[PDB]
RNA sequence: GAUGUCGGCUCAUCACAUCCUGGGGCUGAAGCCGGUCCCAAGGGUAUGGCUGUUCGCCAUUUAAAGUGGUACGCGAGCUGG
RNA sequence: GGAGGUUGGCUUAGAAGCAGCCACCCUUUAAAGAAAGCGUAAUAGCUCACUAGUCGAGUCGGCCUGCGCGGAAGAUGUAAC
């Protein structure tokens, strides 16, 4: 989520109820991701038959935090918890649904699937 | 370049030269037989 | 034979500064081009010039030799205009400054000095005018830091001559 | 244009068509390739058809190419005077079993010395170094 | 008639035999990448699982996770496995 | 500058003067390596010797010895007069 062995819950689809940021990937000495940011994640629980299995190394954006992310105007948008989506290796979510809302700092030219699958 | 410490004439074409100090190998052929010092 | 110990056999289309301690040349097609003479070097005139060296040591041997060459040119660059033929691909002269576009996305400018003109004669080679050498063989390497010949095809701007180291993959 | 002489060429006599013994055969010291047809069917019959005889030619662009007289073939009808037709697998020491002189005899009798040689005595001893090219000594 | 260990922590400082970034030569260098050798010390140069560890082996990073000297730098700065 | 015959070799898009294989002298007559190897990687362009008219000179290699030049990179600061 924000830093590693942080957990955070799962707002795509298919697979993990959990997991768990085992390294926010960016920069070198990286220690924060918030929302739009990419982490390496790790399957800490999932459900009986999904496309993800527990303890399984993926890739996951950042969707929905409790620091929450600012606007230009000064304004902060902050959620009660934290979410992910998991991501395959070509930072495309796995799953076909969204759930919960996200902001409009993901509507971009990588993570629009997301936002177009989100009830926001 | 191939900097050595024996520097020759490789070729016939290859020729020892003295610039400024250091004895240099041009050849006007293949540039693959030019060393710097030696 | 050694190059200062015969006499120059210069043109008479050219009137020389006679200054013992420097060297001045003058004529048509071209001017200007004094040279002052070093130290350790005589000249005795006649219908002809001749060169000479003062003292036994090998560097005035090699002094006297390389001032006859340099006022060699000196006076064939006031006789004649110093050429070469630039081969490359794509030319657009304009006069005092010259244009062109070697194989980047930066199309750069170059310009010419004074005295130095540049024409295009032929579609894509560049020929140079100048009255002495070494400021004519200067501008026709400030070219081709721009662009080295390729060895696998090559691409840009030569030499005159044909020398270039041509590689296969 | 430039010529250093002997110049090896392996093609068929007396017709340019047949070309895989040395196949495309000119790139960079001489006259191009198909038109070799006439030049040597001016002299036609008389030196062994058909049979590998080695030649030394010499080339021009003036659409001549002219050659290095000897009448009688005299290289490989030594091959012909001893016995074999694939020749020794090492020059002059690894045998067949070697040629001499009196095997010579047909050969030197028509080779015609006035363009070869000094005298017809004379033309006898070019054969003397010349099956000194298969694995063979000349000794008599 | 005492100069009190190994490692971690904290703080470093110098070297260049350069890990990254910068300039080049040659290539069996098409390009994308490399190989190798010069020049270059300005600034950068991981986080964890195991183990007391240095190292090491692994997981995931990074432009890169350099090699050495400094009482194997540093306990009247800490820890004390 | 340049030979007056007819594939000098078990090979067959492609096998000289450079492939695991080796080499010394016979002319219409003043004329010359059946070759030590960079070449348009290879074939249709081109380089060390001339028994020579013509440009006209002091040169080209080795040895002995004098003093020097590269080989020569390090950590607090010039810092081995």
């Amino acid at each position: 989520m924000i830093q590693t062995q942080s957990m955070l819950d799962v707002a795509d689809n298919s697979g993990a109820r959990r997991v768990m940021c085992i390294k926010v990937l960016g920069g070198s000495h990286r220690r924060y991701a918030g929302i739009g940011d990419i982490i390496k994640v790790t399957v800490k629980e999932a459900i009986p038959r999904g496309k993800v299995k527990k303890g399984q190394v993926m890739t996951a954006v950042v969707v929905r935090t409790k620091h929450g992310v600012r606007r230009t105007d000064g304004s902060i948008i902050r959620f009660d918890g934290n979410a992910a989506v998991l991501l395959n290796n070509k930072q495309e979510p796995i799953g076909t649904r969204i759930f919960g809302p996200v902001t409009r700092e993901l509507r971009t030219e990588k993570f629009m699937k997301i936002v177009s699958l989100a009830p926001e | 370049m191939k900097v050595r410490a024996s520097v020759k004439k490789l070729c016939r074409n290859c020729k020892i030269i003295r610039r400024d100090g250091i004895v240099r190998v041009i050849c006007s052929a293949e540039p693959r037989h030019k060393q710097r010092q030696g | 034979s050694r190059v200062a110990k015969n006499p120059v056999k210069l043109p008479a289309g050219v009137e020389i500064k006679l200054a013992g301690q420097q060297l001045s040349i003058k004529g048509a097609k071209g001017a200007l081009e004094l040279k002052v003479h070093p130290s350790v070097e005589v000249i005795q005139d006649s219908g002809e010039l001749r060169f000479a060296a003062r003292n036994g040591d090998q560097q005035t041997r090699a002094m006297a030799g390389t001032t006859r060459a340099l006022v060699n040119n000196m006076v064939v660059g006031v006789s004649q205009g110093f050429e070469r033929k630039l081969q490359l691909v794509g030319v657009q002269a304009k006069g005092q400054v010259l244009s062109l576009s070697l194989g980047f996305s930066h199309p750069v400018d170059y310009e010419l000095p004074a005295g130095i003109v540049a024409e295009t004669p032929s579609q894509t080679d560049i020929l140079i005018k100048g009255i002495d050498k070494q400021l004519v063989g200067q501008v026709a390497a400030e070219i081709r830091d721009f662009r080295p010949p390729e060895p696998y095809k090559g691409k840009g701007v030569r030499y005159a001559d044909e020398v270039v180291r041509r590689k296969e993959a | 244009k430039k010529i250093q002489a002997y110049i090896k060429l392996q093609v068929k006599a007396g017709q340019a068509n047949p070309s895989p013994p040395v196949g495309p055969a000119l790139g960079q010291h001489g006259v191009n390739i198909m038109e070799f047809c006439k030049a040597f069917n001016a002299k036609t019959q008389g030196q062994e058809p058909g049979l590998p005889t080695p030649v030394i030619i010499t080339v021009y662009s003036d659409r001549s190419f002219t050659f290095e007289t000897k009448s009688t073939p005299a290289a490989v009808l030594l091959k012909k005077a001893a016995g074999i037709t694939s020749g020794s697998a090492r020059p002059n020491s690894q045998k067949v079993g070697t040629v001499t002189r009196a095997q010579l005899e047909e050969i030197a009798k028509t080779k015609q010395a006035d363009l070869t040689a000094a005298d017809l005595d004379a033309a006898v001893r070019t054969i003397a170094g010349s099956a000194r090219s298969m694995g063979l000594n000349v000794e008599g």
